[PDB]
DNA sequence: TAACAGTGGCCTTATTAAATGACTTCTCCATGATCTAC
RNA sequence: UUGCUCAAGAGAAGUCAUUUAAUAAGGCCACUGUUAAACGUAGGUGAGUCGUGGCUUUAUGCC
């Protein structure tokens, strides 16, 4: 069968300056654009999260064609010919050798840009080279944003050369390394704090961006009313829905939760337990 | 001719007067044998103009720049016209007008 | 009796970079053009959606002449002579030798973004050091919902039962061609307006409209609603499903409106089941 | 037309009157042959306007500023609607309007 | 009251620029030898 | 009444059937807004409802 693992993960609240834009002048700006209600939100590119996943795969052993040097900040290819059968990164993220086994691969992972849950209003941090001497590289400004981030991903498990490689990918999504950004002054952990995963065998997802804010300048996060209506109306089979994280407390505090169809979903407050149950189901379905 | 064209032209004049005032302030700020800025201040103004998002930020920066310019007769004569023009109109169009004023301010100095 | 299934579907809100146009220089140009109000709207070509439907048919049995290899990224023809009587692909989408050439039982129009496209450019760089001509590039995205209009001539099908898998594919559309690695955009619909009538006159094309520039509320329409009220588009032939139902039922005097007696289901699967029951009854399946 | 800009314009007018009154009060404050600055007063007003951090700040600031503006007639026949306008609308929009009023104030004196 | 308003490096790498077949169909002639009717 | 007088280039015809601009990419790495200060001494206000109820001497005040 064609099994797909869709999911929307919500990060933790904190000061973020992860993905920047063109250098411009002395001020480094975030990647921002209109998201909802005509308000400007800050974005984190999906290529950053893919790079973080690749780095996780490299760090925890495994075989990756691309090896981040981490010392000279260079990328080395162990084999000039991509081999998705052997290397994890080639199997998962695909490749494209255009300079002139197939030279191209579609990859089993599809990500979308991480969107800040909170609109980006101000939040420019003054930065100085200090000392008493002054020069051109003395006064600079860096944009930050105190918000949670939320991104959507989908995995075509059957497309994987080795069906068991999905498990390290889930582990990497859980224990994600730093997502490319100014971690020296804005250390933002990208590990999930709320999860909405769906392990189904059809292409429709309906769980793209299920998290929405309340009191637009607050850290509080709640499931969007559209997602709850989707679950209650009959769509989104609860048996295929895995919800885990700090959103579990808010979900259980809802009125008529026991009578709601959302109660029949796999709801775990502890993320590790939810991941373990989901991986058990995945191993059963994929014959691992 | 045409009211919109006249308002646009005299808004260009307003912005040029504001840049003259700001550049005079920068000239007064620097002292000693250090060379006062001429061109890199224009580059800084450009960078600050493009560092703009949404209607609020750009209008805030434009109003602050106009006030920092100090005295200006073109805004003096036309209060309602320029007040309406700045309050209305898309902010991107006003940024285009401001850049056009920047590119042609220099014959004054 | 001639039977036609016209429908306009609305996709979910998300960031999309589906139909890069020509790659002008350093930038992958999202396909766009003028629409509705004289504003630039991004487009998704109908050939992309037809390819997605073909892939859906291939992935679940459903013998097809064209087989997407998915590994060599090439198409293979099982039979060089197109046979609409045997293959779902030839029967549904037609062909052309350049013979019989078919005509195509499915007619589709280009998907149109519900919102104008402002600039939506995303920067892309390749790691660090040893920078070359490919180190820096830009990609154009769009955070809106897409909306397309399709029409099916059920009687034109060689096998009448093949319309059901097409509806299933439309409601379970696979990846519609685009930058899925970076901008994964599901093309499954969250709002549907289907019309199962027996004459070649449809007034539901591109019914969904909200403008309200940068937003996602996606109200149904005012011209389509007026069309329903005026007397044509009889509600018995109208099928409305999806998140638009919640907004529809919250309208004033909705109970007294003729739009009430249309087949309105909040759950898309329930409306699809009812519509398929009606189709099977009408077509003698 | 479209009385929103009517409210915007008379807000600008009463702001100019209030700043004129405050400058007159400053003129009363100073003494002796020292020249009372005029441009520095505008700079100080702009700096104080930029000193605020939303809602409470700049709302009590601008209300206090208008109160010290003195006997403002246009304020007197426009108490209720200007109070409603101040209570509504984002504070940064009010700051933009105030800065525009400062930039277009002089020809009164 | 002051001094700075970024220091770098890149600005796409491939690939294909159409595949078929049709390229009007009819008619309206001018003029003298001969037939024939008055 | 004009090398003229009279004089329809007229009737009919789908540019059609088919086609993913697709596959891959961290705007990255570094930066204190450092150092010093007596508050000395004199600047004001925008807005309803209608005939005794628990204490207390009517009183007259509390809730």
């Amino acid at each position: 069968p064609n099994y797909y693992l869709y999911g929307t993960v919500l990060t933790r609240y904190g000061l973020a300056s992860l993905n920047h834009d063109i250098r411009r002048g002395n001020k480094t700006i975030l990647q921002k654009g209109y998201w909802n209600n005509g308000k400007i939100h800050s974005f984190v590119g999906s290529s950053a999260i893919r790079w973080a996943l690749r780095f996780y795969l490299q760090k925890q052993g495994y075989l990756v064609n691309r090896v981040w040097d981490e010392e000279e900040h260079i990328n080395r290819l162990t084999s000039e010919d991509f081999d998705p059968e052997k290397f994890y990164d080639d199997d998962i993220f695909g490749f494209a050798l255009l300079e002139s086994t197939p030279n191209q691969r579609m990859g089993a992972l599809g990500m979308n840009m991480a969107v800040s849950l909170t609109p980006y209003d101000g939040a420019v941090k003054l930065g100085a080279k200090s000392g008493r001497e002054k020069d051109s590289t003395s006064l600079h400004f860096t944009e930050y944003h105190a918000t949670r981030y939320q991104y959507y991903f989908g995995i075509d498990a059957t497309h994987l050369k080795d069906f068991s490689r999905i498990l390290p990918m889930i582990d990497g999504i859980m224990n994600l390394p730093k997502v490319g950004g100014s971690s020296n002054i804005f250390n933002y952990p990208f590990c999930p704090d709320s999860l909405v995963f769906q392990w189904t065998n059809h292409f429709a997802s309906y769980i793209s961006y299920c998290f929405e804010y309340c009191d637009p300048k607050s850290k509080e996060a709640k499931l969007s009313q559209e997602f709850i209506d989707e679950v209650e109306c009959g769509q989104i089979d609860p048996s295929k829905l895995w919800i885990g994280g700090t959103i579990v407390k808010d979900l259980q505090q809802l009125d008529n939760f026991e009578s709601s169809p959302l109660n029949k979903a796999h709801i775990y407050r502890n993320r590790n337990e939810m991941i373990e149950a989901l991986k058990t189901v995945i191993k059963r379905d994929l014959g691992l | 001719n045409s009211e919109e064209d006249k308002q646009y032209l005299i808004f260009i004049k307003v912005f040029q007067q504001a840049m003259k005032g700001n550049f005079a302030k920068i000239y007064a700020k620097t002292e000693e044998g250090k060379d006062p800025p001429i061109k890199k201040k224009v580059e800084r103004l450009r960078a600050e103009l493009n560092y703009c998002y949404d209607e609020l930020s750009f209008k805030e920066y434009l109003s602050d720049f106009l006030v920092r310019g100090g005295l200006n007769k073109y805004f003096n004569e036309h209060q309602e016209e320029i007040a309406l023009l700045i309050k209305k109109s898309p902010w991107q169009e006003i940024r285009i007008w401001s850049l056009l004023a920047i590119a042609s301010y220099k014959p004054k100095d």
